[PDB]
RNA sequence: CGGAACGGCGUCGGCCGGUCCCGACA
RNA sequence: CUUCGAUGUCGGCUCUUCCUACCGUCCGCGCGCACCGGCGCGGAAGCGUCGGAUUGUUCACCCGUUCAAGGGAUCGUGAGCU
RNA sequence: UCUAAGCGCGCACCCCGCCUCGCGCCCCGCCCGGCCGCGCGCCCCAGCCCCGUGCCCCGUCGCCGAGCGGCCCCCGCCCGGG
């Protein structure tokens, strides 16, 4: 939901005294989200646990949103069937939009939670590079296409709810 | 006849702009698109196509227009204006001054509309 | 009557503020048309309402005190408290005072 | 556990309720198909059973035995002295079923027809149809109701009394019976025919033909209140059982709790 | 994503497409199909009929060929006809078939020496003849396919072997040629 | 006779039959039509 | 309230808050009222609830009616607190009709939109009308109902014609006090 | 719509390989 | 576990109901289906599933016939009986 | 390619009829009397033919009549036989 880029290393030791930094960039709903992810990874990946180590920044990064770009996501899942690797492209206005709409559609379809997917990379392909049909269905110059749900004007029924004819559409 | 293009003014049912008029730009997807309305008061933002009901009028728009590009034509186009003389910006007219009425303006014109409802008998009654 | 020239809004007694364990005959719920939304309900809210008794046929007056529930329904407080044959019974909010 | 022995169950419960019948003598419940374009015909006729004789035929049936063989068999006379049309009822098919939209009597009903309408006719009031024939009798009110039968009727039914005095019955009030007329072209076509019939005999030779089947419909002989052996047809238990052998043994089991309306119970038989 | 397909409207046949209710007119008659039963947007595009549905998932993809298809069939059907024709195989015992009323009706019998009389009505706008120079053969010549498709199907449905084996008892009325003319 | 056999067998002959559903199906079919992509066929002479 | 293409559940439950708050509501042209789903699933489940019975006295037991207005008052007596006075009440205050009766021809009629089946139930989800399932669970006034709907159109037409004619001579009528009004009413 | 091993050319979403303007014999 | 200041304890007789995991009859389809028959399968609980010898027996077994499925209902059925 | 849209035929089963009961209601007869209400286009939604309104005051001034739609009222026994 947000996007955070995490800066985090080991604690200072006499055998080593300048430990590496580590930065990951973390999309997250909150600063405390984003610091549990990165130490979750810090742990399985670089074998530092969060009490050997420090977060030296979890900065918040504002994505201008003005114009639609392809994203595209490779993720980790796992399934009650065991783990999965899937690439998911999304065309969102910013990064931090396009992976609400990934954990929505992983949500709804691969019955997935965020706490189960595991972000790989997330990019912003072009429309050339786009590989999905539904992603690149509207990369083309001109689309143009009914309103897809014109009857959700229902929204006038509940406040209205009787009326003396039935609405056309 | 009226399909989600860009430059299709469309009028805002639901959301912070409700009662707004602005012109598609991009369609994410079908459930989506990314509108703005420099001449009227949304601001640039993705919409869900459920919250936009099409209007007739479709504005000229260079692809990806910014704001400031969008604004000229918006402000040159005359589609604006003629979806607001249409029965349609007539009645969203209308609507937009009927919200603003206090307590004591309900009651007004609850007195003033049973005048009318008197005066269609005391009409149709002549009309014999 | 004291309500003769009263303009008044239609309005319904639902029922009183109850839960599906434990009724509170003090507070009732007023529908009052014209009005379907928590926040549209702040323009009649603190405002006296009636409901005429139907043996009495004489007023029972009160007021409108806070909103109910997202869809206007308001809660609303009575002099003495509504009989319970009540419910259903028109009541009236009205344009004066 | 099962009965182990296969066996149907003693009776029809379509015949249920036993009760004896509320209805005052057999009524037709429903009448003949109306049939479009068919010969004019009036459906049924009111009769009083009088005996049974026994005849011989010559059997015409072949792939029987007795074709061209001679048979002897039972036969009922029932006595069927003329009945007088004393109304017309039309009665329009609606969505709530047939409604009858009038009924209009001729301007002379004979003596039988009014004691059907009084308890006593000695000590009534005999105010019967009393405003009716004088706003009848003037020709001009009859004309104008069965132009509304007409008008608004689909099933045309002729109103008849039996003439008990013609018979050895000592009732003397009418059956009043209605009798549908079946096979007109048009509706108007059975009113007129019904009016030609107005306040005359009808006969049964008319109504019916030889060779032609019939239903009767009638209220059965009574026994009165009647033990479930004779009644429902249960079999008698063995001549030891304590409490006698004339009872249904068991009236149901533990589950459900509630005796069953399918089980035989002794009550008004006939 | 728009899933269309087009047809070409032949100038022998004058079409007007009304709502989802298609009518076809020619030399052999006028032929009308309701297609409300689906989403479509059909569109007369000059000399093109369009079916045109419009985002298609599972099913709604196969919607606009058969249509277009249903739809080619009746220019087809008032062009030229259609002709089933269906030739009555037997062995032993020889079927008697009759056309009766204006070549509206058929009557089967001596089907397996069956007392049975089996009269099959022509749908309207089917008509049966008989062969005038085939032998055994029933043609049945109209502007609709469905009409003539499924009055032969009842034709071959009333000649059913009761038991027995089918595979050695192969009698019954069975469609031989189905073709425009 | 010959032709008119063949056209009957064409007709009562040449099927293919699901082994759980025991339901006619074409020749060409690789899932049975009622016991659902039931692929067990074959049709005897 | 025309019952034509109106959920059945969706309308009842509109109803029935109408109902108890004492709004004396009449529902026409049952007959024509959706009920979502394939009829032989949907007359397989009318003729399932049929098949519940008290075993020791059917009379005792629950009453199936197969009247298309007659299930559509046990669909709101489903919704409605039916054994409390309130709710016995609000039972008495609906009246049910298939078709238009004489009864209720002159009243005005509405229609509750977010309860019609063209707005809700996707193109697909197979509708059925009322009366059909009526018919096969064993109403008798199908074709009845019917050939009165078709006259009273006839009627309903005819009186059209007149009323279009009529409203132009009331429209006409637009000089008077009406347009004082008309003026302040903003 | 408690539920299994197993089926599905129901429908959506994936992962991994093979061919296709050397047209997926003419 | 629930009943011991008591829920009468097998089979038969009598009587109703219920289920399907269908034996015959019905409808399709398949056979190593020529026919007759058998046999497998899906839908189907409307009707039928009887008379007897021995046994307290349910069961068993045998004889017979319009050739004869299986069960539940406080192991249905004692102020009904034996 | 029997199915996905569309269509035909289709079971001793199911539902309806016929039959048994029938609360209510209806028409009529006697009687023909009060009381109450005030309001009608239709279709279709992948043409939706110009939409996204309206009503929003059942007393809050509405209440005559007309016309329609209601509602209520109304109707003996004893005795003797079958």
């Amino acid at each position: 939901m947000q996007k955070y880029i995490v800066y985090g290393r080991r604690l200072p030791s006499e055998k080593f005294p300048e430990p590496e930094v580590f930065r990951m960039t973390i999309y997250a709903p909150n600063e405390i989200v984003a610091k549990s992810r990165f130490w979750y990874h810090l742990k399985s990946l670089k074998k530092i646990k969060r009490t050997h180590g420090e977060i030296l920044d979890c900065q918040h990064i504002e994505e201008n949103g003005d114009f639609v770009k392809n994203f595209g996501v490779l993720l980790r899942y796992r399934s009650r069937v065991g783990q999965h690797n899937m690439y998911r492209e999304v065309r969102e206005t910013t990064s931090a939009r396009a992976m609400d709409k990934v954990y929505s559609e992983m949500a709804g379809q691969c019955r997935a939670r965020y706490h189960d997917i595991q972000i790989i990379n997330v990019k912003e392909v072009a429309d050339e590079d786009v590989r999905r049909e539904k992603v690149a269905m509207f990369t083309q110059k001109g689309v143009r296409f009914p309103h897809p749900c014109p009857y959700v004007h229902v929204k006038r029924a509940a406040r209205t709810r009787f009326q003396d004819r039935a609405p056309h559409v | 006849h009226r399909f989600v293009e860009a430059g299709r003014l469309v009028y805002l049912g639901d959301g912070p702009d409700k009662g707004k008029l602005a012109v598609i730009v991009d369609i994410l997807s079908t459930a989506a698109v990314l509108i703005d309305g420099p001449t009227t008061g949304v601001k640039r933002q993705v919409v869900s196509l459920r919250w936009a009901m099409l209007t007739d009028q479709v504005i000229n728009i260079s692809e990806k227009p910014t704001t400031e590009q969008l604004k000229k034509e918006i402000e040159a186009s005359p589609a604006i204006d003629t979806f607001m003389n249409s029965v349609w910006g007539k009645k969203i007219q209308q609507q937009r001054l009927r919200a603003k009425a206090t307590f004591e303006d309900m009651g007004k014109i609850a007195k003033l509309r049973r005048e009318r409802k008197m005066a269609m008998k005391r009409i149709a009654m002549s009309i014999k | 009557e004291e309500i003769k020239g009263k303009t008044f809004l239609p309005a319904i007694f639902v029922g009183y503020q109850r839960s599906r364990a434990k009724q509170r005959e003090n507070v009732a719920l007023v529908k009052v048309s014209g009005i379907y939304t928590r926040a549209e309900t702040d323009k009649v809210l603190g405002r006296l309402i009636a409901i005429i008794h139907s043996k009495s046929g004489k007023p029972i007056f009160g007021k409108i005190c806070r909103p109910h529930g997202n869809s206007g329904m308001v809660r609303a407080r009575f002099y003495t408290n509504l009989p319970g044959q009540l419910m259903g019974h028109k009541v009236r909010v009205f344009y004066d005072n | 556990s099962h009965r182990k022995f296969s066996c149907c169950r003693k009776g029809n419960l379509g015949y249920l309720p036993r009760k004896r019948c509320t209805r005052g003598r057999g009524r037709c419940k429903t009448f003949p198909p109306d049939v479009q374009g068919a010969p004019i015909h009036l459906t049924a006729f009111l009769g009083y059973k009088a005996g049974c004789t026994h005849v011989m035929r010559f059997i015409d049936h072949r792939g029987s035995n007795l074709h061209n063989r001679q048979a002897i068999d039972q036969a009922t006379i029932i006595d069927a002295p003329p009945m007088i049309c004393t109304a017309i009822i039309g009665y329009a098919k609606t969505p709530k079923g047939l409604r009858a939209v009038t009924t209009v009597w001729a301007a002379h009903i004979a003596e039988p027809a009014m004691r059907r309408f009084y308890r006593n006719y000695f000590h009534a009031e005999k105010t019967a149809f009393s405003t009716y024939m004088k706003k009848a009798a003037d020709g001009t009110y009859i004309k104008e109701q069965l132009g509304r039968l007409k008008q608004h009727a689909d099933v045309i039914r002729i109103v008849a009394h039996t003439q008990p005095a013609l018979t050895p019955l000592k009732q003397k009030k009418a059956d009043i019976m209605e009798i549908q007329v079946n096979g007109g072209a048009n509706v108007a076509e059975k009113v007129d025919y019904a009016y030609a019939l107005m306040e005359k005999p009808i006969s049964i030779k008319d109504v019916f033909s030889v060779g032609a089947q019939i239903d009767t419909i009638s209220i059965t002989r009574g026994r009165g209140f009647e033990g479930v052996v004779t009644r429902w047809g249960v079999t008698r238990l063995p001549r030891k059982t304590r409490r006698g052998n004339r009872k249904v043994a068991c009236i149901g089991a533990w589950h459900p709790a509630n005796v069953q309306y399918t089980v035989a119970r002794a009550g008004q038989m006939g | 994503l728009c899933s269309s397909m087009t047809i070409k409207v032949p100038t022998d046949v004058e079409c007007t497409i009304n709502k989802r209710v298609v009518t076809v007119k020619g030399k052999k008659g006028t032929l009308v199909r309701d297609f409300s039963h689906a989403p479509l947007d059909i569109t007369h595009a000059n000399d093109t009929i369009s079916v045109a549905v419009w985002f298609p998932r599972g099913k709604r993809n196969a919607l606009p060929r058969t249509i277009c298809s249903h739809i080619e069939n009746m220019f087809k059907g008032v062009t030229y006809g259609f002709e089933y024709k269906m030739r009555l195989a037997y062995a032993h015992f020889p079927i008697a078939a009759t056309v009766v009323d204006n070549n509206k009706a058929i009557e089967i019998r001596n089907f397996m020496h069956q007392i049975k009389t089996r009269r099959i009505e022509c749908l309207p706008g089917v008509t049966i003849a008989m062969s005038t120079n085939v032998k055994d053969e029933l043609i049945l010549r109209g502007i609709s396919i469905e009409d003539v498709s499924h009055t032969a199907a009842r034709i071959h449905e009333s000649l059913k072997v009761p038991n027995k084996d089918l595979r050695k008892f192969l009698d019954g009325c069975y469609v031989s040629s189905r073709g425009l003319q | 006779e010959p032709t008119l056999i063949n056209l009957a067998r064409e007709y009562n002959q040449n099927m293919m039959i699901c082994r759980h559903c025991y339901a006619r199906n074409p020749l060409r079919a690789t899932n049975c039509r009622r016991c659902r992509g039931t692929n067990l066929r074959k049709k005897k002479l | 309230i025309d019952c034509k293409g109106h959920i059945l559940g969706r309308l009842s439950a509109i109803v029935a808050k109408e109902l108890l708050h004492g709004h004396e509501v009449a529902l026409v042209r049952c007959e024509k009222a959706i009920i979502s789903g394939a009829f032989r699933d949907v007359k397989a489940h009318y003729l399932k609830k049929m098949h519940k019975r008290t075993n020791f006295n059917h009379l005792r037991g629950p009453f199936h009616f197969r009247a298309p207005a007659e299930i559509v008052r046990r669909t709101i007596r489903g919704m409605i607190p039916y054994k409390t006075v309130r709710g016995s009440d609000a039972m008495s205050r609906l009246r049910v009709y298939d078709g238009i009766p004489p009864c209720c021809a002159r009243y005005k009629r509405v229609v509750c939109p977010s309860a019609m089946a063209y707005l809700c139930l996707r193109p697909e989800r197979r509708r059925c009308e009322v009366g059909r399932v009526a018919h096969e669970i064993g109403w008798q006034h199908a074709a009845d109902v019917e050939r009165y709907e078709k006259r009273r159109l006839e009627e309903c037409d005819k009186w059209y014609q007149d009323k279009i004619q009529i409203d132009k001579k009331i429209a006409e009528a637009a000089e008077k006090d009406a347009e004082l009004q008309r003026i302040n009413a903003e």
